[PDB]
């Protein structure tokens, strides 16, 4: 049993900050990738980056560098993204996934539910 | 077909040691017995040793220069005749070769021990010290 | 670095439906299914093994860098969006319609 | 023609994961990493190179790695169990600035604390770092590890110095070790040896750059699982070190109160000089020269036209950001952005300056529920150390950038052993062999043919020992069974089928190697087993001595 | 039995048609937790719905 329980669905303008949530569950959350993930209908899915808990090591996409940030709760088992400055083109559904098998971290068995948001 | 495979040796300071092998196959190994020579390579064949036939005394005889030196084996089991040789001098190389020895003598001139020959010999195997 | 087949691919239930991604780069090559309003899944990981739940009808892979996944014998559940992963990456994205 | 005969002691090895001791060579019996349990080490160790063999390593797979993470977490988790448990320190304290007396890293934070007898209190006066202090919600604040886990006090005689520590396997076992001086951890090694026990192995704790360790011998030495993978850390060994300096100015006088029966709470009672700030100094013109040669190598795994640009860590908690060590029993985090803030296009004496925090409450090895205080050391504190390493992280996420961001990672801690274990993999040894022979009734020379090998031919330690002891009377029930009572050779009176992989016994025992046999009749050899079985001894010795 | 005539010793009886039996604990209990220490927290049931 592995459950993403992905929470968020705000609706912002352009120029202010998001920041959406993904709680854990089943997994240990401590030792395994986690990865946020952007769909948006008739584009490219742009991986934004990647958290590693124990350290809360982070890797951001560079096109998002300086936008994007990833931190976590190692307690509550959830991890936060926050995105300081949408635009329209930020009008995506976003998904916090997980490895197949975090050895190898590039296999997105386990998604979220998704979370749109609408700028 | 008396293939005679021997492959071992090589490049090795003036004192040193090394480990050469002879293979066969084709005939009876269990009895017949095997002789080493070496061919340096400015010279020609001279001869080394030769383990004797099991049941004839199962010895070895060295040679001239080289009693002392070498050692012979043989482990019929797997039809391999082994070389150690040890104590290294600078004029110990070439291509030496293992061949099958033979028993040859006969009445009216004979006198022990008669003589042998080396009728299937194997392809080479070069050494040389430096 | 990636590139996939066009991306209007229209079939009626049933056929087999031939999905071709290029890929630049060596890697494992993913290949994901997004049904309409819900996430998407893993359908085929490390280029031709299929997903654990996923049935025998989705699968095919080539040597070289182009690879092809077969669809056979489509169903109502099927006609998603059709995305090829390699590392990061994901492609244009092909939707299957009827 | 050809029969089945029993060779014991043949050099065949398989891989596998087994328990290794810990081996130290003298010992003040006060230090963390010593268990004052690990046997004397071998003053000659019984290195044994090998003949012709290639053998396939990989580092990032080896349970070596896996087992001393586990055994430095338990070694230390054993030193910190019987100390003071800091229990009542958890309270609410009411800090203030520590100032220049006439114009905010360290507090006052006095508090109310506990003494010999529970019918009476203590104020005291102490001074802690800001990132030890967390303010609830009128300037009270806490320790900041209280509303989860509990801290415990290190023993103040504990030395937290680095000890080098052999890992020697068992009877049975052994270590091989890849000597190919540019293997990047994994694939063939052309050049193996074997040993029983590795070289000392300091457990360095550090973050992104590693520290002491042992250098590459010709040149900078790049390793990663995938190097195109932007999951996996890059493992960039060092040929020469980078010294690096640090010190911590602060003249800093430590004050001790009882806190209950038999115990005892340390901590920096003041501050004499000024207070100036720990600091860290790596030579500019080497840093830059070392930078010089990590490029060269990366270029060779990338494009030769790629622009590679250094960064600062991009986020994590502190232990990832910042270069995280020890340090004369205290415990720096350097920012260390002044190392990597560069980019190099694809073509004196000044020293760079790190700034360094200091932490008292330590979590190593980041666990939810658990956390150390260090207790301050006395004095003015000083280090020298080598660079031999660093750990990266590639950015990526871009096609067509065309520059690759290099940014320092703590990621694991692991990943500090990988850059020492990456030599040595563990193999079990199975001696036994069968092969066809006409004859029916140490590891060296696994690169030499068969036939010329023929006759040339604490409480971890516990279960280790015992378990060689029953591996080798497994073997002798084995040749219990098949009526070879003797040792290295016995002739059995099992034919050879041919269908067991048949060379005619020409090649086999000249030009091919026991190792390659072995695989050649692996996955045949529970058969023989069955056929050299006691079936043939029932007929052999029931049937015919009974006279 | 152990002698079954003998009292004092318990008499197991296995059943070859197992009953079914299920319970149930109707209570919307709304758990709430609280920490009563570092690192421990103590649960107890905060309210009935
Ligand atoms: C990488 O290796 C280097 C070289 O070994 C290492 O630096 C060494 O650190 C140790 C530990 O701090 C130093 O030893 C100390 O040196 C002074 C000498 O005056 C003393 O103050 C110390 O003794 C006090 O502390 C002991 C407890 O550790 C007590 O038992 C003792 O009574 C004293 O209170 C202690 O001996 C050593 O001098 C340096 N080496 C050099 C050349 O400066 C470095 O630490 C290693 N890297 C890492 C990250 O640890
Ligand atoms: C990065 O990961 C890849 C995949 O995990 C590692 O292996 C690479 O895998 C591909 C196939 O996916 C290999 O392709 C091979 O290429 C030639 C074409 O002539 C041929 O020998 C084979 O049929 C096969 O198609 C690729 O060679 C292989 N890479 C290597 C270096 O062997 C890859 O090694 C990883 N990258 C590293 C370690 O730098
Ligand atoms: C400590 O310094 C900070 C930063 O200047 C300041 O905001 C704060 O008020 C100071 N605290 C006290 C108690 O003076
Ligand atoms: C902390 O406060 C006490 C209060 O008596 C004072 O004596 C001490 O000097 C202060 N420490 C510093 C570093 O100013
Ligand atoms: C310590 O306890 C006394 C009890 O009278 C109280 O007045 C004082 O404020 C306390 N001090 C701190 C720093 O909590
Ligand atoms: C309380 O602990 C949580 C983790 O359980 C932590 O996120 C939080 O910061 C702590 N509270 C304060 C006031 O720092
Ligand atoms: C380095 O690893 C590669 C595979 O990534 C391997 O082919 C190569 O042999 C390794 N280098 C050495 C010297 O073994
Ligand atoms: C470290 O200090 C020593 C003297 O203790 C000095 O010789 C050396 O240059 C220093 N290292 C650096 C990188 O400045
Ligand atoms: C480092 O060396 C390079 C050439 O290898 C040079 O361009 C660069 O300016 C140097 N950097 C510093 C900080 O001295
Ligand atoms: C290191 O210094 C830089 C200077 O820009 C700063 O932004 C960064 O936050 C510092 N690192 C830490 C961990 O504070
Ligand atoms: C700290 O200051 C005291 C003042 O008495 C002095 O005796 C001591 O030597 C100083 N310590 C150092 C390490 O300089
Ligand atoms: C740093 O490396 C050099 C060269 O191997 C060595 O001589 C020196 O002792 C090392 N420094 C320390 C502090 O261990
Ligand atoms: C079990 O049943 C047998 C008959 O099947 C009977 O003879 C025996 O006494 C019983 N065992 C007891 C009473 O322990």
């Amino acid at each position: 049993q592995v459950q993403l329980v992905q929470s968020g669905g705000q609706m912002k303008k352009p120029g202010e900050s998001m920041r959406i949530s993904c709680r854990a569950s089943g997994y240990e959350f401590i030792d395994c990738t986690l990865n946020w993930i952007r769909l948006a209908p008739g584009k490219r899915p742009e991986w934004m980056g990647w958290l590693k808990p124990r350290g809360g090591a982070v890797n951001y996409a560079r096109p998002l560098q300086g936008r994007v940030t990833m931190t976590r709760d190692v307690y509550s088992d959830t991890a936060f993204l926050e995105l300081r400055s949408l635009t329209v083109d930020d009008t995506a559904v976003y998904f916090c996934t997980r490895g197949k098998n975090c050895d190898y971290n590039w296999d997105f068995e386990h998604w979220g539910r998704g979370t749109p948001v609408i700028v | 077909e008396v293939q005679l495979v021997e492959s071992g040796g090589g490049l090795v300071k003036p004192g040193g040691s090394l480990r050469l092998s002879c293979s066969a196959s084709g005939f009876d190994f269990d009895n017949a017995w095997m002789t080493w020579v070496r061919q340096p390579p400015g010279k020609g064949l001279e001869w080394v040793g030769r383990i004797t036939g099991p049941g004839e005394g199962w010895s070895v005889d060295y040679a001239a220069p080289v009693e002392g030196r070498f050692t012979i084996s043989r482990l019929n089991s797997i039809n391999f005749l082994y070389l150690e040789m040890n104590n290294l001098r600078m004029e110990d190389s070439g291509l030496y070769f293992c061949a099958r020895t033979g028993k040859y003598y006969d009445f009216w001139s004979g006198y022990p021990p008669g003589e042998e020959y080396f009728q299937d010999w194997g392809r080479g195997t070069l050494v040389t010290v430096s | 670095v990636l590139t996939q087949s066009p991306g209007t691919l229209s079939l009626s239930p049933g056929e087999t439906a031939i999905i071709s991604c290029r890929t630049s780069q060596y890697g494992s090559l993913a290949w994901y299914q997004q049904r309409p309003g819900q996430a998407p899944r893993l359908v085929i990981y490390s280029g031709s093994t299929r997903a654990a739940g996923i049935p025998d009808r989705f699968s095919g892979s080539r040597w070289g860098p182009d690879y092809n996944l077969t669809i056979s014998n489509l169903e109502s559940g099927d006609f998603g969006v059709y995305y090829c992963q390699q590392y990061e990456f994901f492609g244009q994205g092909t939707k299957v319609q009827v | 023609n050809l029969w089945v005969t029993v060779y014991y002691g043949v050099p065949v090895w398989k891989d596998a994961e087994t328990t290794l001791f810990c081996a130290s060579d003298a010992k003040e019996k006060h230090n963390v990493w010593a268990t004052h349990a690990c046997v004397p080490t071998d003053p000659n160790p019984q290195e044994i190179h090998l003949e012709n063999v290639i053998e396939e390593f990989n580092m990032w797979k080896n349970n070596m790695v896996e087992q001393m993470h586990e055994d430095i977490i338990s070694l230390w988790d054993q030193s910190l169990k019987p100390c003071v448990k800091l229990t009542p320190l958890c309270v609410t304290l009411q800090c203030t600035n520590v100032t220049n007396n006439i114009t905010g890293e360290l507090k006052n934070c006095s508090f109310n604390m506990t003494t010999e007898l529970r019918d009476k209190k203590q104020k005291v006066y102490s001074l802690f770092y800001r990132l030890d202090v967390v303010q609830i919600n009128n300037k009270e604040y806490r320790l900041i590890n209280c509303n989860t886990s509990a801290i415990t006090q290190a023993c103040p005689k504990v030395s937290f110095e680095p000890i080098p520590i052999h890992y020697c396997a068992p009877a049975g076992f052994a270590i091989l070790k890849c000597k190919d001086k540019k293997f990047n951890g994994t694939g063939p090694c052309p050049s193996v040896s074997t040993v029983q026990c590795t070289h000392g192995i300091k457990p360095v704790v550090s973050t992104q750059l590693l520290l002491n360790g042992s250098l590459a011998e010709e040149e900078v030495i790049i390793r990663s699982e995938n190097i195109t993978n932007n999951a996996k850390n890059i493992l960039v060994q060092l040929n020469t070190p980078v010294q690096i300096n640090c010190t911590r100015p602060n003249n800093n006088t430590v004050k001790s109160i009882r806190i209950g029966p038999g115990q005892a709470f340390y901590y920096t009672g003041d501050i004499i000089g000024d207070i100036r700030q720990a600091h860290c100094n790596v030579s500019k013109a080497t840093w830059n020269e070392t930078l010089g040669k990590v490029v060269k190598q990366l270029r060779k795994h990338f494009g030769n036209n790629t622009i590679i640009r250094f960064a600062q860590s991009s986020g994590g908690d502190l232990e990832v950001t910042t270069h995280s060590f020890n340090c004369g029993g205290e415990f720096f985090y350097c920012n260390t952005s002044g190392l990597f803030n560069s980019t190099w296009i694809s073509n004196s004496n000044d020293s760079i300056t790190l700034p360094c925090r200091i932490k008292q409450i330590i979590n190593m090895w980041q666990r939810i529920g658990q956390a150390m205080y260090a207790p301050p050391i006395q004095g003015v504190i000083r280090c020298v150390s080598n660079i031999t390493g660093l750990i990266l992280t590639r950015d990526g996420g871009s096609t067509n950038s065309t520059t690759e961001t290099f940014r320092p990672g703590g990621g694991d801690m692991r990943d500090n052993w990988r850059s020492e274990l990456y030599k040595y993999k563990v193999v079990k040894i199975e001696p036994l062999g069968v092969a066809p022979t006409r004859c029916k009734r140490f590891l060296g020379a696994a690169g030499s043919t068969m036939g010329a090998a023929s006759m040339t031919l604490g409480i971890k330690q516990l279960q280790a020992r015992v378990l060689a002891v029953e591996h080798y009377l497994r073997d002798q029930q084995l040749l219990g069974i098949w009526g070879c009572s003797g040792k290295l050779i016995c002739c059995t009176n099992v034919p050879w089928n041919s269908s067991w992989s048949n060379r005619d016994l020409s090649e086999i025992w000249d030009k091919m190697t026991w190792l390659q046999w072995d695989k050649e009749i692996s996955n045949y050899t529970q058969i023989i087993y069955g056929l050299l079985e006691e079936s043939q001894n029932q007929q052999e010795k029931n049937e015919q001595d009974l006279l």
